[PDB]
């Protein structure tokens, strides 16, 4: 229960230090810490198999596209440091009017099942599939030409 | 289908307008409805089994 | 697949086994829980002990043994 | 969907599935008459997704309980 | 198994026309006039009502304006996100349906755009993305909260309607339209502000996606006009017409009057396809008077179809803003006509590829006698 | 609750898409293959294909030509509109086998 | 309290079981499958327990050590049978099914 | 450690023996905790604390771009075929599976034709 | 051997000669098309099973075995002729 | 914790160092040489020279580098050689085995945040090669697994990639598959083959030679530990119960086809695991999910 | 020569599997504590453990 | 008294801030165009973790299903505005300074 609160808390703070920090490899960095920390709570809702597509896709692939333009589009971004008190406690304020008194509902623990999961992507929710793979070759014709 | 579905009509005019959804529902899923047992039934089987417990008939309710 | 039949097959025979005697601690614990609530809300006037959530399905708990968080 | 995530279908589905049953039946000209018709088992239905009114009481003996205790 | 086979076929018949093609690919047909009639072929294997078959239409009167296998393709793409749109029955199919449509318009900006118009065009196309990605963003968050309240996905709620507010391109929403359709080429801007309008009609008569708000719609007629009024650049004239002309059918479509805009959106079609294709005056002209609603041409008959469907809904506001309106708009049409014939003279280029250019002025001169018993 | 038990090999599964429809009409073949449906085709069903294929072989050509490729454009788009309108024709004769849509010829001609 | 044998016990009497006990299984079957609430189904699934532990007692006369040596075999590979099929056997032998 | 907060997540078992024997249990897969990730956690931890004692002990004394993107979209096309081997599938998963293949082959066949497969570039 | 493939080379202006035309055919080093079926599979196999790489490890394998030369350069010491400087 | 987890990483960094060990006595054997004999009389003792010496040489401060990231790519290496390690013996993944895919698919930082530190224009290029080769043979590893889960099924009857049931049988369909494994496990490390970088490194184009004394250990023993994880992988997919002899065996059959084979260029072996293992392993793909259940 | 650093990571390996092994079996209780297990061979699991406790409870 | 409500009550909290940290994140903070598409990639996970839980709260596979249509089209979408990016930054004129930063 505390790891699984510690969690839930640092992603915010991981989430934070992404928009505040001046180097975009910075936050490149802090973002596939985001997104390990995505995996770790997923795990205490019950998917392992979701969690691990989070990591594969996200930090295996796309960080690598994100970085591979990082470093071809470098620029001198050291300009200066913005950060002033003001600035900072107007975003958290922001955020907290925002994310506060939403609707909650309690924590769920939920088993997954691959064998169930592959049986309806393939034979239910076919549909959905054959149009997620039209999509994924446009954006290869797209983005090879 | 769970995500898509286009709409024909019916040249007998047999099949009428009815929630896809519920028959989707009804087709693929398929609804599982339950009744309440009698009070009067429940007694009286629950009555044989304590008789037969009472007896010995009947095994122990925990093994150990 | 021969053995997961027969793996299927002894599973489906002690479900109903294991299902009844999870219907039967729960209705023991929950007599004990209205027994408990019943003894709180004696001095509350207009309450009920027992009363239907559900008119007319069982309500089932929504937490189980079964699962547990990974982490 | 509905389908369960294991096996089966969703934990309310069959809530739901009585309540699209009831509107089925229903008569009326329009959907938004029809639900007016069938709110009772919409009330099932959202009992059993979040289990609100089980949670007031829970709340309402746990109060009583505590002002029990501290007299 | 069979009715799978009826989505199925489409699929196979694109993917055999896109091999052949790119097996077929030489230096002496760059214009694949032969795949075009196949891509045409194969799309109506999903025609299966008329909406669908002016779905249709529409898309084989836009395929025949492009250039190469490739674009031809992604407007096959286009075709196949939109026929998906028509039949989507809650959130998902909605979300997936729309944002492979923007992957395709993307795709097609940027295949279109020569060197030297790259550093505009790709800004255009960037700054449409992010604005999308807002969109987007907060259809889902809020697609989330109402599965978990509700414990179903149902496309008849308050956010599939702001989403498709945001895809028509209504009051606060139109500025992704100005921004990328200045900076595109013209058969884009013209496929992709007239196409993508049907099925997110389609989808808000078939599944009660209506509001009791009128603010939007008499804000987007507003704030057309007077924007169409004040801008100096013709492209921008064009663009704030759509605005102004698709909140009135925002309006009118949420009262349930599905017939008369499904008619509008190809009347608009016709009457968009001189003015963009612009190669001779006099067409433009046509084209022109016709978007004015004025009553020799067809695009009267449309207009005339709306605002018919306002007086039986009775909303006085409404009516008394839409005549102020529509003669603001007026002023700017005629600056449209002033600078081709009555400012200097006019030099275009000579670019004979008018496909179905006079078959639709044809159309917008002709078709208004027929289609009279509309109004 | 207890977990229900899941035989693996077994699993429950269906096809995407579904007719919400009960069959009007008798039933020949509650489940029609392919080939019981291409056999069940129409006379005339096959003449419109081969009219399709005949028009289509002219048409390609004609807009082949234009590319210096007459032949292959012809034949690939003969092929190509050939396939669809006979999956047209066989979609429509399996609803007719199913009871969905008219079958007094097809209950004569195969009892 | 209500209890059935461990795990590992369970299996090694699963086929005897529906073999033995045939009549109370099929009661708790129907009835589950008609009434959902659990106090509906309780006289069957007291049934169905006693029956098991009844079966359970029964075994440990007539066949104690090898009802034991098939459990922990069964406990040590993992509740597989096809690793376990020796003891099997012998304990079938010693205590024969459908009586 | 997670730990069972209701009388149904513990197997209506009464008592306060039963809670403080899950509370310092050991983390055991036969037992309460199976297909558990939070030893994969610890182990990170361990690695990441033998690294910084490593570390800390001497202080003291256009083609990489387009391979990237090719990479993440086959990458997710074979996320979608990993449900597929999880299942005994049937004939009609199969045939979907073989038009998703389909679809995947003819995006690679574009990359072939095209020239990007060769890495020229 | 010394025959070359059109597939094989090193030269992007060669691979593009030798893909596009049939110069190669002309020349005698260059391997000819298998022209049975029996020749297509022998060289379909050797490119795709990689035989000619296995030779090579063979031949390198012998080096585990043979006699080392190598001197202990403390323990014993090169020859060194008379006429040594 | 566990105990395990010493019982785990002990033997692990034993068997790095003598596998470093190994590598050059091989060479010796090949070359008509000999293996090391002045550090000692037996040998055992050699590596354990370098470490302690490596432990040696003074430090050098950091240079027009950010440290954090610097500092970051051997805790990278160490962690992730850790836990695949402690995930290969000490746990009960379902699905482990991609677990350990997607720790393989995190080894593209390491070199890359150490060619980010480099920041030289020259570099850059060095890095995205290695990081290419590295990804573009993750995808065809990432086919072969997709073909062993097809045959990896639990007594239970369903599909997993649990290690010790994959494990548990020896199948022979799937060794054309293993053939393309053994191959994509030689570009991952980066062996001669697919050793792109000795040439381009001569130079300094880019690499872990930045890394000095303790940083510079790490990563050549995160080098070797991923070797041996590769070839603990080979034997438990597709040679049957996890054997310490075929593991060294598949880590010494690594040497040797290394010795009999010279280096590739860029194009060249991209070329080949894209235009070449690709297909083949699509085609076994396609052989495995459909050769059926 | 080859074979010497060949065995000592050999043995230095087979020392480590053996340890583990002896290890979890002497901790977990049976040599099947890596195998994979669904939710019903879970479930089970968990209903033994709170079914031991709640003997060792009545039996003290 | 219940660790589930105050689990889920900091989980809204948590969720809702990272989606509204993704979304006005790097225009409050004017950055560049890369990082808008890193805080667009991170509210769209917000919002399939959000799928996700529903999921597991409802033993249903919707959000399962609409989870993977996020990653999909946010990975496609991201390959091709980084497309337009780099393209973009290949087009700058000298003069150009800040080209990616539109946003100041
Ligand atoms: C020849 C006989 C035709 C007469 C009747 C047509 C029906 C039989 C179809 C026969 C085909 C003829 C095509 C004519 C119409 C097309 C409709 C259609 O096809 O489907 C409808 C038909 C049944 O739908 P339905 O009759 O509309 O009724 C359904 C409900 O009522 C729901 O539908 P609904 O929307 O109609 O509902 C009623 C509606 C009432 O709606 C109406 O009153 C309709 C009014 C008529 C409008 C006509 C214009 C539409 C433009 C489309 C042009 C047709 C393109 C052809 C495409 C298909 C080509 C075959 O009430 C409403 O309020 C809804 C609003 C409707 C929209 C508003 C109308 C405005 C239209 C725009 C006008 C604006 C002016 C533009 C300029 C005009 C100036 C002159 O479906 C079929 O019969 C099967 C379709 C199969 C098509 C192709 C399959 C065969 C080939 C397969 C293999 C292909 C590959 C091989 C190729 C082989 C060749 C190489
Ligand atoms: C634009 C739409 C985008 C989304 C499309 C979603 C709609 C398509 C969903 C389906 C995808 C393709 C799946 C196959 C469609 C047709 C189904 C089929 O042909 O398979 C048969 C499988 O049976 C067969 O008919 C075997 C012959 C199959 C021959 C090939 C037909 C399907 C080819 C699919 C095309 C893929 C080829 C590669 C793509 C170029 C159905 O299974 P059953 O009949 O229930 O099992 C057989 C048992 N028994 C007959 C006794 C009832
Ligand atoms: C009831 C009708 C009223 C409702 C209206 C809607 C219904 C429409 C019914 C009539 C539609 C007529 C559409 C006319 C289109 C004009 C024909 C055309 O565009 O031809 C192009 C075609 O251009 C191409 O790109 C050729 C490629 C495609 C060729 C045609 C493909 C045919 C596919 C088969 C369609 C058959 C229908 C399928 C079954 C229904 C040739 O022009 P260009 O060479 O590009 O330039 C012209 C230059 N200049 C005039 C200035 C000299
Ligand atoms: C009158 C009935 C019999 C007609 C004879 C034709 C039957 C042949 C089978 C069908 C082939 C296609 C039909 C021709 C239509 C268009 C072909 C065409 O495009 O014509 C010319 C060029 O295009 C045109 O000239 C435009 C012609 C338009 C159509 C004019 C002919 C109208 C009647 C033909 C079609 C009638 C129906 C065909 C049978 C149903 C083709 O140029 P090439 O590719 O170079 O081939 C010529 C071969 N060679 C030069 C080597 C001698
Ligand atoms: C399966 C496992 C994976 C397989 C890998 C996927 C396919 C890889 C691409 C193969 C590419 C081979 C070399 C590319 C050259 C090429 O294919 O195009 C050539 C050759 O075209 C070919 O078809 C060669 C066969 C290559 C195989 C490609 C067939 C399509 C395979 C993809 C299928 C996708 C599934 C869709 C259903 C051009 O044709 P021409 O001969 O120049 O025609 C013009 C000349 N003429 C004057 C006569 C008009
Ligand atoms: C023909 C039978 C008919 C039935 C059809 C079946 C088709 C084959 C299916 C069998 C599956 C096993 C295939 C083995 C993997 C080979 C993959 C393709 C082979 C190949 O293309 O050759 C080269 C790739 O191998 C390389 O050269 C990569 C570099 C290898 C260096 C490391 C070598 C390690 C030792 C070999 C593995 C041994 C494992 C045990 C020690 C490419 O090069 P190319 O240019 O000639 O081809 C391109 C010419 N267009």
């Amino acid at each position: 229960m505390l790891l699984i609160y510690i969690m839930l808390s640092n992603i915010v703070v991981l989430a934070l230090s992404v928009v505040l920090t001046s180097s975009p490899f910075m936050a490149l960095m802090y973002s596939i810490l985001l997104y390990l920390n995505v995996q770790t709570i997923l795990w205490s809702l019950g998917y392992d198999f979701m969690a691990l597509i989070y990591a594969l896709v996200y930090v295996g692939a796309l960080a690598v596209l994100f970085l591979f333009v990082v470093m071809m589009v470098r620029i001198q971004v050291s300009t200066l440091s913005t950060k002033t008190i003001q600035s900072v406690l107007s975003w958290l304020a922001i955020i907290l009017i925002f994310s506060y008194g939403d609707v909650s509902f309690s924590f769920p623990c939920g088993a997954e099942s691959l064998l169930n999961f592959g049986t309806q992507l393939y034979s239910s929710c076919s549909d959905l599939t054959l149009l997620n793979s039209l999509a994924l070759t446009i954006a290869l014709f797209g983005s090879l030409v | 289908s769970s995500l898509f579905g286009r709409t024909e009509v019916d040249p007998t005019g047999k099949n009428t307008n009815r929630n896809h959804q519920y028959l989707y529902n009804l087709k693929v899923l398929g609804h599982k409805t339950y009744t309440r047992r009698d009070p009067n039934e429940l007694q009286k089987a629950q009555a044989e089994v304590d008789t037969l417990s009472a007896a010995g008939r009947l095994g122990p309710l925990s093994p150990f | 697949r021969l053995e997961a039949e027969e793996v299927y097959t002894a599973r489906s025979i002690l479900h109903p086994i294991l299902q009844a005697e999870w219907d039967l601690r729960y209705l023991e614990h929950q007599r004990k829980e209205r027994e408990d609530e019943a003894k709180i809300m004696k001095d509350v006037p207009g309450w009920k002990v027992g009363e239907a959530t559900s008119r007319r399905r069982w309500l089932p708990p929504v937490e189980s043994f079964d699962v547990r968080p990974l982490i | 969907s509905g389908f369960g995530l294991q096996s089966g279908t969703a934990r309310c589905y069959d809530w739901y599935m009585d309540y699209l049953k009831c509107m089925d039946e229903s008569k009326a000209p329009m959907i938004t008459l029809r639900k007016q018709e069938c709110s009772e088992w919409l009330e099932d239905y959202n009992e059993c997704l979040h289990r609100d009114k089980l949670k007031l009481r829970k709340l309402l003996i746990e109060r009583e309980k505590n002002k029990q205790e501290a007299a | 198994m069979w009715e799978n086979l009826w989505y199925l076929d489409i699929l196979i018949n694109v993917l055999i026309i896109t091999i052949f093609g790119l097996i077929s690919c030489s230096s002496s047909a760059t214009k694949s006039y032969d795949l075009k009639g196949c891509f045409i072929i194969s799309m109506v294997g999903g025609v299966y009502d008329i909406p669908s078959a002016i779905l249709w239409c529409l898309a084989s009167l836009s395929i025949l304006n492009f250039n190469g296998f490739f674009a031809s393709l992604f407007l096959v793409f286009t075709w196949i996100s939109n026929l998906f749109a028509m039949q989507s029955l809650n959130f998902l199919g909605i979300y997936l349906a729309f944002e492979m449509q923007s992957l395709c318009l993307l795709v097609l900006g940027k295949i279109t755009a020569n060197e030297n118009q790259r550093w505009f065009a790709y800004r255009g196309l960037l700054k449409y993305l992010v604005l999308s990605l807002i969109a987007g963003s907060i259809f889902i968050f809020h697609a989330s909260s109402s599965y978990l309240q509700s414990g179903v996905m149902i496309s008849d709620s308050l956010v599939t309607y702001v989403f498709l507010l945001f895809k028509l391109g209504v009051a606060p929403f139109h500025m992704y339209t100005l921004e990328l359709f200045s900076v595109v080429s013209r058969h884009v801007a013209f496929v992709f502000s007239t196409l993508p309008k049907l099925s997110v009609l389609y989808l808000i008569s078939n599944s009660n996606i209506g509001s009791e708000c009128v603010w939007w719609g008499l804000i987007s007629l507003w704030l057309g006009s007077i924007s169409q009024y004040q801008s100096v650049f013709v492209r921008s004239i064009l663009l704030y017409s759509s605005v102004a002309e698709i909140g009135l059918v925002l309006l009118v479509l949420q009262e349930g009057f599905s017939w008369e805009a499904f008619s509008w959106v190809s009347i608009y079609f016709l009457s968009l396809s001189g003015v963009w294709h612009a190669n001779s005056k006099f067409v433009s002209a046509i084209s022109v008077a016709s978007i004015a609603g004025l009553p020799p041409f067809l695009g009267f008959i449309g207009k005339a179809q709306i605002l018919k469907s306002l007086v039986s809904i009775n909303l006085g506001i409404l009516i008394f803003s839409s005549i102020l309106a529509a003669t603001i708009s007026f002023i700017g049409y005629l600056r449209l006509i002033r600078l081709m014939y009555l400012v200097s003279p006019v030099k275009w280029k000579n670019n004979k590829d008018s496909s179905f250019i006079n078959w639709s002025t044809w159309m917008l001169t002709v078709g208004t006698l027929p289609m009279v018993y509309s109004v | 609750t207890w977990p229900k038990p899941i035989n693996p090999y077994d699993v429950p599964s269906s096809p995407a898409y579904h007719r919400l429809q009960e069959p009007s009409y008798p039933v020949i073949d509650k489940d029609p293959d392919f080939w019981t449906a291409v056999s069940n085709v129409r006379k005339e069903e096959w003449g419109t294909t081969a009219a399709v294929a005949a028009g289509t072989f002219v048409m390609g050509y004609y807009l082949g030509a234009k590319g210096h490729t007459g032949k292959a454009s012809a034949y690939f788009t003969s092929f190509l509109a050939t396939k669809s309108i006979t999956l047209y024709h066989a979609y429509n004769s399996a609803d007719r086998l199913m009871g969905f849509k008219e079958n007094s010829r097809e209950v004569v001609k195969n009892v | 309290v209500a209890r059935v044998p461990y795990s590992h016990e369970l299996y090694a009497m699963a086929k005897h079981i529906v073999f033995r006990n045939e009549k109370e299984h099929n009661a708790i079957l129907e009835c589950k499958a008609q009434h959902d609430w659990p106090e509906d189904c309780k006289p069957e699934s007291e049934a169905i327990v006693r029956a098991t532990n009844k079966l359970f007692q029964d075994i440990m006369q007539k066949a104690p050590e090898e009802f034991k040596d098939y459990a922990k075999c069964l406990d040590w590979y993992g509740l597989k049978f096809s690793k376990c099929r020796e003891k099997q056997a012998a304990f079938e032998a010693a205590f024969p099914l459908s009586e | 450690l997670y730990n069972a907060m209701t009388p149904a997540q513990r197997y209506f078992v009464e008592g306060e023996h039963v809670v403080q024997a899950e509370a310092n249990r050991d983390i055991l897969f036969t037992q309460l905790d199976s297909n558990s990730y939070l030893p994969v956690l610890h182990y990170v931890l361990v690695g990441t604390a033998l690294g910084v004692v490593f570390l800390v002990l001497p202080l003291l004394i256009v083609s990489f771009y387009i391979v990237s993107i090719m990479y993440l979209l086959f990458d997710i096309e074979v996320v979608y075929l990993i449900p597929y081997v999880m299942t005994n599938a049937t004939e009609y998963m199969y045939w979907v599976m073989q038009t998703f293949v389909a679809i995947l082959v003819g995006g690679f066949f574009y990359e072939w034709r095209m020239g990007a497969l060769e890495w020229r570039e | 051997g010394t025959e070359r493939r059109p597939g094989q080379s090193g030269a992007w202006k060669q691979v593009d000669k030798q893909r596009y035309s049939s110069e190669w055919e002309q020349d005698p080093t260059f391997k000819q098309v298998p022209k049975n079926v029996s020749e297509v599979l022998d060289d379909s196999v050797s490119v795709l099973f990689l035989t000619d790489i296995v030779r090579g490890m063979m031949y390198s394998a012998s080096g585990f075995f043979d006699d080392k030369v190598t001197i202990l350069y403390p323990f014993e010491k090169g020859a060194v002729s008379p006429r040594f400087r | 914790m566990n105990l395990n987890i010493i019982m785990t990483v002990l033997p692990l960094l034993v068997s790095v160092a003598f596998l470093t060990l190994s590598e050059r006595a091989v060479m010796g054997s090949l070359q008509r040489r000999m293996g090391p004999a002045v550090s000692g009389a037996f040998g055992i003792l050699q590596p354990f020279w370098d470490g302690f010496k490596l432990a040696v040489k003074e430090p050098i401060l950091p240079a027009n580098a950010a440290a954090g990231i610097f500092y970051a790519a051997p805790l990278i290496c160490i962690c992730i050689c850790v836990a695949s390690w402690c995930t290969l013996l000490l746990t009960d993944l379902s699905i482990g085995g991609l677990f350990l895919l997607l720790l393989s698919s995190l080894a593209v930082y390491g070199v890359l945040l150490a060619g980010y530190s480099c920041n030289s224009k020259y570099a850059f290029l060095g890095c995205l090669r290695s990081v290419s080769l590295m990804i573009s043979y993750e995808l065809v590893i990432s086919v072969v697994i997709l073909c062993v889960i097809l045959e990896t099924r639990d007594g239970n009857g369903f599909p997993c990639l649990n290690l010790t049931e994959t494990a548990s049988q020896t199948k022979i369909i799937l060794i054309p598959a293993g053939l393309l494994f053994y191959i994509c496990s030689l570009a991952e490390s980066k062996r001669v083959p697919f050793d792109l970088p000795e040439a381009e490194a001569e130079l300094v184009a880019g690499y872990n030679v930045e890394y000095s004394s303790l940083g510079f250990a790490v990563f050549f023993v995160a080098e070797y530990g991923n070797t041996l994880l590769m070839a603990a992988l080979i034997n438990i997919y597709f040679l049957g119960k996890l054997n310490s002899a075929l593991i060294a065996a598949i880590f010494v059959s690594f040497i040797w086809v290394r010795g009999t084979l010279p280096r590739y260029r860029y194009d060249m072996f991209m070329q080949i695991g894209w235009k070449s293992l690709l297909p083949v392993a699509l085609a076994l793909y396609l052989a495995q999910a459909s050769l059926g259940y | 020569y080859a074979l010497p650093s060949y065995v000592i990571v050999s043995a230095a390996w087979a020392a480590g599997f053996w340890a583990i092994d002896t290890y979890q079996i002497y901790k977990e209780g049976k040599p099947s504590w890596n195998q994979n297990k669904d939710q019903f061979q879970r479930a089970l699991y968990r209903r033994d453990w709170y079914l031991r406790r709640e003997q060792e409870t009545i039996g003290m | 008294h219940n660790d589930a409500e105050f689990l889920g009550a900091v989980y809204n909290f948590s969720i809702r801030s990272v989606f509204i940290t993704g979304i006005l994140g790097a225009v409050y903070w004017r950055r560049n165009l890369i990082t808008m598409l890193l805080c667009s990639e991170i509210a769209f996970i917000a919002c399939s973790v959000n799928f996700l839980y529903a999921s597991a709260y409802l033993n249903d596979m919707a959000g399962m299903l609409f989870s993977i249509t996020i990653t999909t089209i946010s990975a496609c979408e991201t390959a091709l505005g980084l497309a337009l990016c780099v393209g973009y930054f290949q087009s700058r004129a000298a003069n150009e300074v800040e080209a990616l930063n539109l946003l100041k």
